[PDB]
RNA sequence: CCCCCCCGGCAGCAGCACUCGCCGAAUCCCGGGGCCGAGGGAGCGAGACCCGUCGCCGCGCUCUCCCCCCUCGGGGGGGCC
RNA sequence: GAGGCCACGCGCGCGUCCCCCGAAGAGGGGGACGGCGGAGCGAGCGCACGGGGUCGGCGGCGACGUCGGCU
RNA sequence: CCCCGCGGACGCUACGCCGCGACGAGUAGGAGGGCCGCUGCGGUGAGCCUUGAAGCCUAGGGCGCGGGCCCGGGUGGAGCCG
């Protein structure tokens, strides 16, 4: 036996969209090569943030 | 272009020959370096003591400073306290080994987990089985055996650790890189004790094994791994 | 395993095999003297004890 | 080209050579051998013959193949070892010299007491218990299922022929070619025969074996007889 | 028999006359029994084609020349400044 | 001056130290070390304690009686 | 400038495939997955079926950790399933 805890193993995240938008889920495969094959953290940013929820996906104001 | 580039493939290939060969020469002498060390300082001892005993003096060695520490006891039961010092030494398993650095605060430390721990003061043949025979390397936040010395240099290089001898005599001669490398380490998942233990639950003064036992830590180590 | 393995040791230190090499003969070195030595000491029992 | 040297670097342990580095350095004399600087036709060309077939044609060998199974098997890593059979080395336990009475284990023989000739190429103990004696002849055995005694007899300068062989000894046999089904018994050729070759090699052999067998007292009669378990004796404390 | 000698000498030496230790950079060699064999395209090279006997590591011989010791070209050694 | 070890082995020029004569203790003649200086390349066979097993080893037995099927 | 050879395994349902490391108790409770199961509807299988559907029986052969499922034999006699 180990002495540790496993209440927090598994980290609550998004790994891909839960929306079922085939043209989201092409642009998703775009960005997740280029974030895998290339050393740009925009692309990661870019790529975490189409996996997101609406609301975690606020409308921009053009003001 | 096929023959110049040739040519180019050729002229890498055959510099990093060289520098792999360099490294390697570098690797041997740095180990017959640290094998000079070594006896110059077992010598060193035992020539100081015999000059104390001719002048009719007592030398005192000096304290030791590199302990090795296996908790003994299992994981059923167990205070806050004693729970947060094996986390903090590393010891989450039974039988499992590390190396510590012994100060007041340490030294403290393995008093608060005496009763759940056996250590002593390991020497170099001790270390060199623990690091050669169970050494793995917490490469990533993985695992990962010491088959090659590459591992360790990606790792410990910028502190001049490039090799297993580098990494022997940084444990075994406390430097100034102690923490990284022996963070560095996993620690050792020992076997059981071979020809089994006295009494767990008492300390090693009293006919059992927790405690600090001197240097009795290396006939433990010897039936342990 | 190393220490149990000679090319695995040697990749990982490449001195062991020139400290195992002069252990060897060190050893080979110190048994002949001893050999040697008991059977001097056999040979002088035998003439002291047959010297006539 | 030069002629091919010996080793130059005695061995003393295994894998470690007598010599270092610079040592063999010297010995091998490299500071003075130093260098810097200085297939197989596929397709051949056959005349075909006959008027207006152009010149010739040029046939490759090893043509495409005809057939595609619908999948393969992926090929194998590498191994950096595990030889065949027959570059083993053959190991011999030290109990067990040329002369020495054995007793097999195993087989027909089971129990005979037997000489002991020569390890062959496959490690397979050539003995032969005369067969005047024991009726044992010419025969391979395994180390592994004998009993190597004490007893011995110098067979030194006797002449073991050359072409007793693990190929010799092999078995030989018959089916089956020209037969797929079998409705009628082709149980034919299954008695065994000892071949005149055979016969003169045994003789050959057992004529220079058995003087000396009959120099010591009752080895004949211990080679006669069989070895057994008495229910008073124990094989851990018996001396062979 | 015990202690001190004016002082010892020889051999051995934690003894292969089993009295009493701690050890191995001051440590190496060999052997035996048991359990196991997971993985499966490792080729910067010829532009591969018989199934990559491949990488790292440790070695040997040749592209130099003399000899030595056994076999009858083959095997085993000393090197050669 | 009648042994052991070295993971020491190209030249040329430069530096550092040592040696000789030193006719200003000038100027040349020699050794040792170098991490210094603009210029491409060793290949050819093998053995293997070398990125997880193979044999280019073998035997016996097989139809109305037996072989295998842990379910 | 490849060519005496005109040639060169597999892959990548990307919701796929591959590698490495650590880990595995569980009531009440929470969550995920289910090519687990039942009934009916929209599509689809140029699906199955009187040369035998459903159901049932079975010392028959198997698959899956499991929920369960497939196939053989019998009975049955008109519908059924992915
Ligand atoms: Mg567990
Ligand atoms: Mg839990
Ligand atoms: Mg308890
Ligand atoms: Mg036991
Ligand atoms: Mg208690
Ligand atoms: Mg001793
Ligand atoms: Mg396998
Ligand atoms: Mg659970």
């Amino acid at each position: 036996g180990v002495d540790i805890r496993h209440n927090k193993d598994r980290k609550v995240r998004r790994k891909e969209p839960k929306s079922q938008d085939i043209y989201l889920r092409l642009l998703v495969k775009l960005y997740r090569f280029l974030a895998r094959r290339t050393n740009s953290t925009f692309n990661q940013v870019v790529l975490k943030r189409l996996f997101m929820s609406r609301t975690n996906r606020p409308p921009l104001s053009l003001s | 272009n096929f023959a110049e580039l040739k040519i180019k493939r050729l002229r890498k290939k055959f510099a990093q020959k060289m520098l792999r060969k360099a490294r390697r020469k570098l690797i041997y002498e740095k180990a017959k370096h640290y094998h000079k060390e070594y006896r110059q300082m077992y010598r060193t001892e035992i020539r100081m003591a015999r000059m104390a005993r001719k002048a009719g003096n007592f030398y005192v060695p000096a304290e030791p400073k590199l302990a090795f520490v296996i908790r003994i006891r299992g994981i059923n039961g167990v205070s806050p306290k004693v729970r947060k010092v094996l986390q903090l030494l590393r010891l989450r398993q039974i039988f499992n080994g590390t190396f510590v650095k012994l100060n007041k605060a340490s030294i403290n430390m393995l008093r608060i987990v005496e009763p759940y721990i056996a250590w002593g003061y390991p020497n170099l043949k001790s270390v060199n089985e623990l690091i050669y025979k169970r050494g793995y390397g917490k490469i990533n936040k993985k695992r990962i055996a010491l088959t090659d010395n590459a591992l360790i240099a990606r790792s410990l290089g910028k502190y001049g650790i490039i090799c297993m001898e580098d990494l022997i005599h940084e444990i075994y001669t406390v430097g100034k890189r102690f923490k990284e490398a022996n963070n560095f380490l996993w620690p050792f998942k020992l076997s059981s004790p071979r020809g089994g233990m006295k009494k767990k639950t008492t300390h090693f003064v009293e006919g059992g094994d927790a405690g600090n036992r001197e240097d009795q830590i290396n006939r433990l180590i010897r039936r342990m791994n | 395993n190393p220490l149990k393995n000679l090319r695995i040791m040697l990749k990982l230190n490449p001195y062991a095999k020139t400290m195992r090499r002069n252990t060897i003969l060190r050893q080979a070195r110190n048994h002949k003297l001893r050999v040697d030595k008991a059977a001097a000491a056999a040979a002088a029992l035998q003439a002291k004890s047959d010297e006539k | 080209k030069g002629k091919p040297h010996c080793s130059r670097n005695p061995v003393l342990v295994r894998g470690i050579g007598r010599y270092s580095r610079s040592a063999m350095y010297s010995r091998k004399a490299m500071y003075k051998r130093k260098y810097s600087a200085a297939k197989v036709l596929a397709t051949v060309t056959k005349p075909v013959g006959g008027d207006k077939n152009g010149g010739t044609r040029v046939v490759k060998l090893r043509k495409m193949p005809r057939y595609y199974p619908t999948e393969d098997v992926p090929r194998k890593l590498l191994s950096h070892g595990k030889k065949p059979f027959s570059q083993h080395v053959r190991k011999l336990r030290a109990s067990i010299t040329p002369g020495t009475i054995l007793i097999i284990l195993t087989g027909r023989h089971r129990g005979k007491r037997v000489v002991f000739l020569k390890q062959l190429a496959s490690g397979l103990l050539l003995v032969t218990g005369p067969l005047v004696l024991n009726r044992v002849p010419l025969r391979r055995t395994h180390q592994k299922f004998v009993i190597a005694t004490s007893t011995k007899i110098d067979i030194s300068n006797v002449k073991i022929p050359k072409h007793l062989t693990d190929a010799y000894f092999k078995k030989k046999k018959l089916r089956k070619p020209r037969h797929q089904e079998g409705e009628i018994f082709d149980t034919e050729k299954e008695k065994y025969e000892i071949t005149e070759q055979r016969k003169i090699d045994q003789k050959a052999v057992d004529s220079q074996i058995l003087p000396k067998i009959k120099a010591i007292p009752q080895l004949q009669g211990y080679l006669r007889s069989v070895f057994a378990l008495t229910n008073g004796i124990y094989p851990h404390k018996l001396v062979f």
